[PDB]
C-alpha cells in the first residue's frame, strides 16, 4: 500500500494464490488474488478474509 | 461491500431524509362559489327579488 494521507492510500495494490490440495496431496494454485483499489477506507480482499475465514495457526493461550 | 470501500460516513448522503407530517388545521369558512359558474346562472332570476 502507497499514502495518500494518514487515513487514505493513495494506492492498494493485493496480489498473491489461492491453493488446493489434489487427491495426491499435491498442491497447486487454482486463482490469483489481483486487487487494486487506489483509495479506499479498507481492503476488501483483507476484510472478506477476517470476516470469512481464519490462520493457518493460532495461540493456545494459557488462562 | 459497498459499505467498506467508501467507508461508513458517505452513507449518509443515500439515507434520504423524510418529511414528518405535521398537522394542519384550517378555519375553513365555506368556499366561496364562482361568480360565473355558480352564481352568474341563477342570479338572473333571483337578483334584486
Amino acid at each position: 500500500v502507497h499514502f495518500k494521507n494518514r487515513n487514505v492510500y493513495s494506492h492498494v495494490e493485493t496480489r498473491g494464490q489461492v491453493l488446493v490440495e489434489l487427491p495426491t496431496k499435491e498442491i497447486i494454485q487454482v486463482a490469483t488474488v489481483e486487487y487494486v483499489a487506489g483509495e479506499s477506507h479498507g481492503n476488501p480482499v483483507i476484510d472478506y478474509l477476517q470476516r470469512n475465514g481464519q490462520s493457518i495457526e493460532q495461540p493456545v493461550n494459557f488462562e | 461491500e459497498n459499505k467498506v470501500v467508501n467507508g461508513e460516513a458517505s452513507e449518509a448522503l443515500y439515507k434520504k431524509k423524510i418529511i414528518e407530517r405535521r398537522a394542519n388545521i384550517k378555519f375553513d369558512f365555506p368556499p366561496l362559489p364562482d361568480w360565473k359558474k355558480d352564481i352568474q346562472p341563477l342570479n338572473d332570476k333571483l337578483k334584486g327579488m
